[PDB]
């Protein structure tokens, strides 16, 4: 045991002294109280600590307890509904225990101990047994739970127990190589679950975001940006984007989340529906969201438990959501430990090592096939936080090193109430033509034609958008204004997808595909319309402006009795008119 | 196995009972995780010394520490049959079979090369985009940046160089096809989808056993980022000049190399002096670049293609900076032609060109492009620029004169710099071109000579 | 042309790893040759000829015979549970330089790959 | 017309590899053989070389 | 010209300084800690000279 | 003695310990292979030892042996024709005793003594010499490159050698002072050859190209600069010096011209002719430039060595014309030095030495008399860029912009067709009053009333320039469009010109004289032309706009005939319609 | 007291309000307000730029509206407002709005308050 004690405290940081026999990251337990720290620089025998929790009452002397083995999260059964936090704890048990508030220094088991559930034997004494294949089933909630081999481990089978229920610590496999495999298994949270061999993406993501989907796509397996300037949509877009998912899994990391946000969040959660199990969307969400209140470091943390979780599920062959909230979390974190530590700041208060670590957490996101042997894949929906007001700053500079998806959210457009608020000349996708195949193969022939079908409209309109604050367009030819007001109703009914009305807050591809016909009739008869002398003002008045609006009126499961039907009303009753 | 400890944190080590190291030396060292790592010596004490890891401490206790100089020098195994096989950063082959025997044993600091020893190219190349092949004339030893900014592509326009990269057979008066042309690759830092793109345009491209890939991922260490840069260069001097075959390196995701630069910056005890980043950040981009160049009694030849990614559209950025001084000749791509669909979207408008009449545009590169490249430039300026002066003068103000600048502007651009898939030999470009430069009467036209008018009629 | 070079590489491995398991065969018969006494000084003076000032010298009590005219030259020998190397440490602190031949077996393609392979194919 | 090309084509690129791969292998015995008979000398090479 | 004015142009090239200005200045921070760390140097060099 | 060994080997740089005797600014030997080292401190015994040669594989405890001469340059002949380092070090024998590849610590004579000159005593045996007076002709090539007695050396002669050749090593005159007077002879670096006074510039010198005089005069014993931000031409505008300059000296040196500049540059000279010589262009290029493939630190020496190369030249009396291709460079090698010695440089990223060896640099030599009676002038011209982009810093107003001329570039200017470019506005220069003699009586006693007049339309202009871009012309009218068409046709023809041709540039009075009256006559006619009533529409559309715009194709030699011609087509189209 | 709402943008506006909550319309007149008055600012920029105008007869009513919300609603020096008083008359100033342009507020809401 690692026997320091304190040396100096510097702020919510610690240095301590006595320490000898120390590796960099371990679990430190300072001062007697135990806070859980972590050893990150190690100069001479003098071993900087950096606490998680607050270090208000925690004087000098006190005997520092490090373990010498890694940091790890504990991964086993019992982890959906369950909490496993950015500070190792379940806040659910913790609210209990401490009362009302919490009070630092007090500590528990990340994973829960007292539960117990079934095991189903897959193997039998015997086998040949390799890193991430399954051992048993277990039935936990409408998910079914395998029970991962822990990597690098090899061996025959001494017993496998007979089904029955089980306390989550005891053995269940023992191995006969001299090691009794336990029902729950530890893996550091640096190191990342094996790969057989690395693929890439190709089945969509929906979110149940109308425009957002249609324009710039995310695959399911890719990495998106969501910068938002002066406090704006991008702080309950995400709510409004974890609200409902593709995915099986739902992991929602909101790495030291504002506890202001958190209360909406938390109670939202039981009363959405699951679509598995008909309840509670928290029997498929784990929540690995941590407390604004605590330091610094405890919103670094955070994101290191998560990935480490996430990969845990996908190594079981799921598809797994994982959505960081706030880059202004991270950027915090590193532009305040570098003055504790005595590290050299590069530029601007932020660590030379700053897209360090941030680079591999986007890195590890994929579709790709396991050491198991199983397919899932981890899908990331970040939202970046420029603290200046400009992506200028570096932190949002590193976030932007990373390809694949991007999306811009504005200010300005967020004002008029018209979220997802989303530029046409501010992102780009590379899973446009990446999932051009699974389009034409499941989705329809005509949506790798349609969607190309209603950018032409929108990319002429900033074009032109210029030119009309310039001069107004009553004063251009008509063929001017049209395309301008075909673009009223693809923001007036189609970028405004309310998260207060549920016929909005659900969206699919056939509520995709539908009106995007709609919009396609409109364009090729109006342009021929005006040819015949007509003007754009009278058809503002013509029943045809409307008809078209009708998106946020219609259902989603009674929605294929008024597609087809408004549909034939546009090339019908305004070519008689 | 040296122990003593007194710094650790980052790739970046120092440890005592040291002065048997030397300057650019290997050694192994012993961690708590139970792996051995690396170290090459970068700085060296008077009893410690600095040490360089080739991965990221996540683990290393007091208790354990170890030091072995096992080489004086630093070097990496390098022979000539090699070709046909994929390698990474540390340098390991990750095909899956034995590693090769040397031949030489060569640094990876790098050699510098005469400035004596070259002479002045004149072979150029068919790249398949029309644009550079008249404007710039991308020749063998000669770098040309391809400037890209953030929140741009950087890997679809690259991969449109790589398979339609070829040698003129005769139409410069002659080829190099008579001996093999083979391509090297280094990537510095790449996500899962830019792993598997370059990969599946590389079986486009149908070389896949003639070319030596060096590729370093995000997953790998970031003290790679900087080492393999100079170690991939070190097995192109190799087999251009010392096998004669006409070698093309591709350098891609030089922003991730200056990530890791960076970190060396101010972690080290040096101060900064670039407006942020290093002030030895010139000696990075220097033995990086400077290594290339066509030797005189040498047929084959390194030919680098740097391929930037540098943070938004700032010139005032460390990247874009040294970058644009050390080349001759550069290429810039932007966001006005990659609203339009138009790929590549490169702009030479605010793009510059140092060499189209230096050696280039004259030689054994021909002169029917001469004239042409003159007078492309003051006629695709007389285009762009009054775009913007027409929004103020009026709304739609434009004289008799003005209006032809920009009839000639919205034309060449689409047909001509939209190539992709499209290969355009040297004829099939002139042609095309005199064609829209019919649309300006003689007198803007006063560049061009008589000949070069009815040549290309 | 890639089948062709793959091929080749599996087989010109095997050789390779042949030399070793035909050398690590010597090693295990290296005290029994009578060579021994000659090479066990040998890799001991160059520990001591180096930066250590040799405040200890480790190697096994059957190789002291052997090494027991530098046990008069510098310090005194008392386990390395090898019988192949010689350990020594200096007095510059902790330091220690140790000159194993299971280091220099293995070094042995990490330092003249090519030597071994230019005499075995050309 | 594609029909009767592609068969064509795809029924000689299998036969090529097919003989290649029988020079592959027995030109991988090829390597084997000359070091095999000049294998005791390399031993000799690495024995004088490891001895300091 | 004048309505114009008033918004977009004026005060946006006002901003510009601004902007500029500020991170001209913040970067002048960087500066003052490094050459902090600098003079800790020097005094600690001319301190084991006449202690530890 | 000095002596001493390696302490602490750091970057380039290698820190000694144990030097005694050791004094600064002196060349040394350093390591075992020689890669010479400079005192550029001390600190008792150990002395920061700056290596101007990269280190690779040196260690501790290596030789440190200082030589004991004051960085001393070695004057003599050999210094025409043939490649030098900034450094010294001839390149022709480093490629032909190493390889193809530069490796540290080669070492070969600074000054070769593999060469002998046939010699020709002037000065007789019964005679005393004295400081800065001629002992012979060595003739190289067409040149008359005089030997000299060393400045602060005399006595009186008592033999001197009878013509033949003889090594550069061996006397040729020998002194009843204990000396004999070599072609081999030291010169610190930091002691410049000494002067007799100071001459008042007022000759101009011809740069040969119709904007770099005609418009921003440069002197003749002058200084001047141009910069050039991020490779805007800054490497291209010495291809306008590179042999349309009046100098019968010509010294190329970079401080680091990198290595692709030098696969054309470089090689450019024994490729040419000069016709001003009617030989050779190499013959009258002494070539000591140093490549960026070179080490960082010989970039810092660069410029004290080939300074004083071009006193020894400006002593024998000849116009010498010293251009340091990117002075910029320099600076960086000098703000290394901080960083290693431990020490900050000047604020916003200023090197630590501002103005001190600058100023040093530019005011060693220029438009000085000798003590030998000749006439010395050095036409000196920095290259340099902002490192950051900004055109106003220290270094450039101390001794970059209060010299004989300062210059501009701008980015999309270039493009067009100006190479090089230079901004019209913007741009002064602050000898143009002392340049008046010399063009007065020479060319006209109406140049310099032209040059003066052509810069005023070219200026005048700006002012309705900036109105066009606030809101434009709604009204033209016939003294609007006067001015700016004027201007156009001056901009288009007359700085618009290329260095890469000898057409559309070269060193001619005539041509610059000739252009000038052309634009002269069709400017005088159109003033009077407007107030007869002719539109300003049909002042484009006559062909002898045209005319004006094909004088920068026509021939050198066939520009007097053609000229007469012309100009009576101005006026003939003029004063007839 | 000058409140602008345009460039203000709240977390919340259907949370701690609803029917019975609040008022039955509180939830209906929150969005209603906001589009309202941005239609009439709106306006205003465009007049200067084109002729001394930028408006029809179906612009001149959300015209009104900028001027109507103005004076009369934002401004109430201190008297305190009662949640009633608010809402209701809020109402009297959609009535210079055509009811059947309204699509932020819904329908059976404008049978109840008109």
């Amino acid at each position: 045991m690692i026997q320091g004690v304190i040396q100096k405290i510097a702020g919510p940081a610690v240095i301590a002294k006595g320490m000898l026999g120390a590796r960099m990251y371990d679990i430190c337990k300072v001062g007697e109280e135990g806070l859980v720290g972590e050893i990150i620089r190690l100069d001479g025998d003098t071993a900087f600590v950096q606490v998680y929790e607050d270090t208000s009452g925690l004087k000098v002397g006190e005997p520092v307890v490090s373990t010498g083995l890694p940091l790890a999260v504990e991964l086993g059964p019992g982890m959906l509904n369950g909490i496993y936090d950015g500070i190792q704890r379940p806040l659910e048990r913790i609210r209990e225990k401490t009362g009302i508030y919490i009070t630092r220094g007090v500590v528990v088991h990340a994973l829960d101990r007292e539960k117990k559930w079934a095991w189903t034997p897959m193997v039998k004494p015997g086998d040949e047994v390799r890193g991430g294949m399954v051992l048993g089933t277990v039935p936990e909630f409408g998910f079914t739970h395998k029970i991962l081999v822990p990597p690098d481990v090899r061996g025959r089978v001494k017993e496998v127990k007979p089904a029955g229920e089980y306390t989550v610590e005891e053995p269940v496999v023992v191995l006969e190589d001299g090691t009794e495999l336990k029902m729950y298994h530890t893996w550091p949270v640096r190191r990342a679950r094996p790969v057989q061999r690395k693929l890439d993406p190709n089945t969509p993501f929906l979110t149940g975001m109308r425009i957002l989907d249609v324009l710039f796509p995310v695959a399911m397996g890719g990495t998106a940006a969501i910068p938002g300037p002066f406090g704006s949509g991008k702080t309950v877009t995400q709510q409004s984007l974890a609200k409902w998912s593709n995915a099986d899994v739902v992991v929602y990391v909101g790495c030291g989340e504002r506890g202001n946000e958190m209360t909406d969040v938390l109670v939202e959660f039981p009363e959405l529906t699951d679509p598995k199990t008909g309840g509670p969307l928290m029997h498929r969400t784990v929540l690995i969201a941590n407390t604004s209140n605590m330091p610094v470091a405890a919103r670094e943390a955070s994101i290191y438990v998560g990935v480490t979780i996430a990969e845990y599920f996908r190594d079981q062959g799921f598809s797994v959501a994982l959505m960081a909230d706030s880059t202004s979390r991270w950027a915090e974190a590193l532009r305040e430990i570098s003055s504790r530590l005595e590290e050299m700041p590069a530029e601007e208060g932020y660590p030379p090592y700053l897209a360090a670590r941030l680079a591999a957490f986007y890195e590890r996101a994929g579709k790709v096939i396991t050491l198991g042997g199983e397919e899932g894949a981890v899908t990331i929906v970040g939202a970046v936080s420029p603290p200046g007001g400009d992506m200028s700053e570096p932190v949002t500079q590193s976030t932007l090193r990373i390809v694949g998806a991007f999306w811009r959210l504005d200010a300005s457009l967020a004002f008029r109430r018209h979220f997802p608020a989303i530029n046409w000349n501010g992102s780009y996708s590379l899973f446009t033509s990446a999932l051009d195949p699974w389009y034409r193969e499941n989705v329809a022939e005509d949506y790798p034609e349609l969607r190309d079908a209603i950018s032409e409209l929108l990319q002429r309109e900033a074009g032109l958008q210029e030119i009309v604050q310039l001069v107004g367009p009553d004063a251009l030819q008509d063929a001017e204004r049209l395309v301008i007001e075909v673009g009223r109703i693809i923001r007036e009914d189609f970028l405004q997808q309310n998260a207060y009305h549920e016929v909005d807050a659900y969206c699919s591809m056939k509520k995709a595909y539908g009106i995007m016909k709609m919009i396609l009739a409109f364009y090729k008869e109006a342009e021929a319309a005006i040819k015949r002398g007509v003007s754009i003002d009278e058809i503002l008045q013509l029943p045809v402006l409307e008809r078209i609006g009708r998106a946020r009126y219609v259902s989603e499961e009674e929605f294929p009795a008024y597609f087809e039907e408004a549909m034939k009303e546009i090339q019908g009753a305004f070519k008689a008119l | 196995e040296y122990t003593g400890i007194t710094y650790i944190s980052g790739p970046l080590l120092f440890v005592e009972n040291a002065k048997d190291l030397a300057y650019g030396a290997i050694v192994d060292i012993k961690d708590g995780t139970g792996r051995v790592r690396g170290g090459q010596v970068i700085e060296v004490s008077e009893e410690y010394a600095v040490i360089q890891v080739f991965e990221e401490t996540t683990g290393l206790d007091l208790a354990t520490t170890s030091v072995s100089l096992v080489e004086d020098v630093a070097r990496l195994g390098v022979s000539k049959e090699m070709l046909g096989r994929r390698f990474n950063g540390i340098g390991k082959p990750i095909d899956g079979l034995p590693p090769i025997t040397p031949e030489k044993r060569l640094p990876i600091t790098g050699l510098p090369l005469n400035p004596v020893a070259r002479r002045k190219p004149e072979q150029f190349i068919q790249t398949g985009i029309s644009t550079i092949d008249v404007m710039n004339t991308l020749v063998r030893g000669q770098k040309l940046p391809i400037f890209s900014g953030s929140g741009l592509p950087a890997n679809e326009i690259a991969a449109q160089i790589a398979r339609q990269a070829t040698v003129r057979p005769d139409l410069s008066g002659e080829g190099e096809k008579e001996e093999p042309f083979a391509v090297v690759f280094a990537a510095m830092g790449i996500t899962q989808r830019e792993l598997s793109y370059f990969i599946q345009e590389f079986e486009r491209t149908g070389a896949l056993s003639r070319s030596v890939l060096f590729l370093n991922k995000a997953d790998d260490p970031t003290i790679e980022r900087i080492l393999t840069p100079r170690m991939a260069l070190t097995v192109a001097e190799y087999l251009a000049f010392e096998h004669d075959y006409h070698v093309l390196v591709i350098l891609t995701d030089m922003t991730n190399y200056c990530e890791a630069l960076r970190e060396i910056g101010a972690a080290r005890e040096e101060i900064p002096g670039r407006r942020g980043y290093p002030g030895y950040m010139y000696t990075d981009l220097a033995t990086i670049y400077e290594r290339a160049g066509v030797v005189e009694g040498k047929k084959g030849s390194v030919t680098q293609i740097p391929i930037l990614s540098m943070p938004d559209d700032d010139r005032t950025h460390p990247i874009p900076d040294l970058t644009g001084y050390i080349t001759e000749g550069q290429i810039q791509l932007s966001r006005e032609l990659h609203r339009k669909g138009i790929y590549p979207p490169i702009d030479p408008l605010p793009s510059l060109s140092r060499l189209m009449n230096n050696g280039v545009g004259k030689g054994k590169t021909r002169e029917d492009h001469k004239q042409v490249s003159d007078q492309l430039y003051s006629a695709y300026a007389n285009g762009v620029d009054i775009r913007k002066l027409v929004a103020i003068i009026g709304e739609d103000a434009l004289t008799e004169n003005d209006r032809r600048y920009l009839q000639f502007a919205d034309a060449f651009e689409r047909f001509f710099i939209n190539q992709g898939q499209q290969n355009r030999s040297i004829e099939e470009s002139l042609q095309i071109a005199w064609a829209l430069l019919s649309m300006l009467p003689q007198g803007e036209l006063k560049r061009i000579s008589k000949d070069h008018i009815g040549k290309y009629y | 042309e890639l089948l062709v070079a793959t091929a080749r590489t599996q087989a010109r491995g095997e050789v390779l790893e042949e030399v070793r398991r035909r050398v690590r065969e010597a090693l295990e018969a290296l005290p029994q040759k009578p060579e021994w006494p000659e090479v066990v000084r040998k890799l001991a003076l160059e520990a001591l000829e180096a930066l250590p000032g040799a405040k200890a010298l480790v190697a096994n009590p059957e190789d002291l015979p052997h090494l027991e005219a530098m046990a008069r030259e510098r310090g005194v020998e008392l386990e390395p549970a090898l019988r192949l190397g010689v350990r020594a440490v200096g007095a510059e602190g902790k330091t220690q330089v140790e000159n194993s031949l299971l280091a220099r077996m293995d070094r042995a393609w990490d330092a003249m790959s090519s030597k071994v392979a230019q005499a075995l194919w050309g | 017309l594609e029909a009767q090309y592609r068969e064509r084509e795809r029924a000689e690129t299998e036969a090529l590899l097919a003989r290649y791969r029988e020079r592959a292998e027995a030109e991988a015995k090829a390597v084997r053989e000359k070091a095999m008979a000049r294998l005791d000398e390399a031993v000799a090479l690495v024995l004088k070389e490891v001895l300091p | 010209r004048v309505n114009a004015l008033e918004q977009v142009v004026i005060p946006g090239i006002r901003a510009q300084i601004r902007f500029i200005q500020q991170v001209l200045e913040q970067r002048e921070r960087e500066d003052t800690f490094r050459l902090k760390r600098i003079k800790g140097k020097i005094e600690a060099r001319e301190a084991e000279e006449e202690g530890g």
